[PDB]
């Protein structure tokens, strides 16, 4: 059946499920209660293709009930169907159509394996620039070396390829859009799902990168406060400083916060929502979507303390102050 | 078809309305002497969510303040509207609502103010102010669930009264 | 014989527009892939104070952030409106203004709007939206002097922007309320 | 017919007995319509006088000088004043422009307003719904006279001046009905703002 959660089941109930769909309704809400029979009939559905009653899991929110819960995840809208492999939180939203079969073929699909095997070495010949690649080698696809991958695959499919082979010496290796920069081989446990996703995310996923307009819409519905060096495109030095500063500080905050950098002059008029002119690049500021907080004089980067007690004071709400 | 004209009275309507509850008979020259701000408010497919009539309702007072009384309309009749109202917003109703409900159930009404979709009986969200003697002052449509702003509506009221006491005068506030 | 329809595609219209100073021939398709903000602005006995135009030109950059331009019309002639914007504001004129001047010299577009009082020659203040697909998304009129709201203006836009992605949900901000973000 | 500025608004504006004065803003298209019929209406009457410096027509731009658009806590554009050598009065001009209705208004503003009055049958018959300072004077080109008539100028409106002959120069006040008793004004008649704050109480 679908289980309500709340404050108390939340936690375990996601955390020892492999795959968990949870609606987030509100029932003053139409598409909501049109979505309660479609979103039991699919759970349904599922449940016979499956169970041994934790592969794949149905379950909801009354965010009207509990919005604590509500904005734990940032649930900006209703219905928003989220999807939750073992309590991590997949950051792409089920968008498709709202059907039992549309649910359906998307639940086999998340359960499906998304590493492709490959006959010893055949095509690493030609993969790259196009998308990054990453590829296993295991002397058989039953190893705790090939779950672990196998979750890190599951998880990050879709920044990257992932692949599988045998006959090298158990270890992982990485290949970047092109074929100038090397390998690039993981020398970590893969036995360990922390160490190993965290390696394979390091390479998959940037931690800060463009926004433009273009993509500023993708980028907006992820539901994350934003944290921008806006910089000339001349201007690289910037640009670095921000990355290595919130490599240093920031890192915990990888997916509580978006990073990115923009164009100075085609995002003039952001930079018109503040006291900056396009000159007064470097400019650091979170943008909430609700308002935008500059971080003061770029060079205040540089201290080790500043950049972090700048966004948990957005995590704190501390001064607002001005405009 | 439509017969809603600024600057022109607007036209005439009669109904039956639900009013806290119970069945009263409303017509258009009931609020002669106040303004009216008259809106169509869909309880068909298209309907959302109860937010407007809500934001509407509560906020009911600051009409009154400045002489203005609010109403809705739509193309079902009263036995529905209450139905609607005794229906709790937490399962898609309206619940209680403080602003009379409107029954257009011949449809001329929402014909007369142009609102009227033929093919599929459907109202458009319009929003029309009324002066105080029966002229049309103002035409809002779009077909957003929701939608008007009472914001905006009080500020064009206001706007609309500054005109008639000051009529050949700028005020400092334009530029 | 009013033409716009909510829902439906916007009337096309094309005429001569005075832009910077310049003639510039404009058309309604010319707008497609960007949202039009498209009103009446008469220059008749009626007027009484540029305040408006202005107020619209000065916040045109706020309109560009989300892809909808602006435009007004009359009925004068391209020479008339090219004589009111060299006429500054001291001595009753426009001044130097940002957007677009679109003549109606035919009254065929006054008309198509609905706007258009066949009497007096004078068009009612009307204020239309457009998406990037042509198609009319609001119709506001009235005959104040002045008193649209470009705040409205870019919140209605922005409604509508909304609903064209998010259609099936219901954003948080609705409920029995209080502000309805 | 010309205009003010930051500085000399008060060497114009406090020597002049009556001085209309328009605040104006050019913008605003109803101001800018009034300006031929304001200059017009004005060469009718200060012809008519023309009184050296009585009555004289002036303008005051809001834009730069806006200093003096919320020092008079001007509003509206256009906003006609009128000044009883250098003072506010309460009221402003309402009624129609054209120089018909402010030629027929700057000369209204020429009244009297006193009441010279014959053997005493008003000072009971004064009653229903009024207010009446009665004035008793002696001889008329006195300094008191001309001191109680500038401020009949300026409360004409308030209530109803009068005027008479032989008791002892003081001013008496009838109060609004047969009810309350006077009322009778003992102080400096011929100097300025002693007697103005008296009658100005108790017209108010």
């Amino acid at each position: 059946e679908i289980t309500s959660l709340d404050t108390e089941n939340i936690d375990e109930i996601l955390n020892n499920a492999d795959v968990a769909l949870v609606n987030f309704y509100a029932d003053w809400c139409r598409f909501s209660q049109m979505l309660h029979p479609i979103f039991e009939e699919a759970s349904d559905v599922i449940k016979e293709e499956f169970p041994n009653e934790n592969q794949v899991v149905f379950a909801r929110v009354d965010c009207d009930q509990h919005s604590d819960i509500a904005q734990r995840y940032r649930i900006s809208k209703y219905p928003t169907l989220k999807l939750f492999r073992n309590g991590m939180m997949m950051k792409r939203e089920y968008r498709g159509q709202r059907s039992v079969k549309a649910l359906a073929d998307y639940i086999r699909q998340q359960k499906s394996d998304p590493i492709q095997e490959i006959r010893d070495l055949a095509e690493i010949t030609t993969l790259d620039r196009s998308k990054r690649n990453i590829i296993g080698y295991f002397e058989q696809k039953d190893s705790d070396n090939y779950r672990v991958f196998e979750r890190v695959a599951n998880i990050l499919h879709d920044d990257c390829a992932f692949l599988s082979a045998f006959g090298d010496v158990d270890n992982i290796i990485y290949k970047p859009p092109g074929h100038s920069a090397p390998d690039m081989v993981y020398l970590g446990a893969m036995t360990n799902f922390d160490v190993t996703y965290n390696w394979i995310q390091d390479k998959c996923v940037p931690l800060v990168r463009e926004i433009t307009f273009e993509n500023g819409e993708e980028l907006t519905e992820e539901g994350l406060p934003f944290l921008i060096l806006f910089h000339m495109k001349e201007d690289t030095e910037s640009l670095e400083i921000f990355q290595n500063e919130v490599a240093r500080q920031l890192i915990s905050e990888k997916g509580t916060i978006n990073f990115l950098h923009a164009d100075c002059d085609k995002f003039r008029h952001p930079l018109l929502h503040i006291q900056k002119t396009p000159a007064d690049c470097p400019v650091i500021a979170i943008d909430s979507f609700r308002h935008m907080y500059v971080f003061g004089d770029f060079k205040d980067v540089l201290i080790p303390g500043k950049l972090k007690q700048f966004v948990f004071d957005l995590h704190s709400g501390k001064l607002h102050r001005e405009f | 078809l439509s017969k809603a004209k600024i600057s022109k009275p607007a036209p005439y309507w009669e109904g039956t309305a639900v009013i806290d509850g119970e069945f009263k008979e409303l017509k258009l020259t009931d609020y002669r002497g106040k303004y009216l701000v008259f809106f169509f408010y869909p309880l068909d497919f298209t309907f959302v969510s109860p937010t407007e009539i809500i934001a509407f309702g509560d906020r009911l007072e600051e009409f009154r303040s400045i002489n203005t009384e609010v109403v809705a309309c739509s193309v079902d009749s009263q036995f529905e509207h209450l139905a609607w109202i005794n229906t709790p917003r937490r399962q898609g109703g309206l619940g209680p609502i403080r602003i009379p409900l409107l029954s257009d159930l011949t449809h001329q009404i929402s014909k007369d103010y142009g609102v009227y979709l033929e093919d599929s009986g459907h109202t458009l969200r319009g929003l029309f102010i009324i002066d105080d003697k029966g002229i049309l002052r103002q035409i809002t449509l779009n077909d957003l669930p929701v939608g008007r702003s009472v914001d905006e509506t009080l500020r064009l009221v206001q706007a609309f009264q500054y005109t008639d006491k000051h009529g050949e005068v700028c005020p400092a506030g334009w530029k």
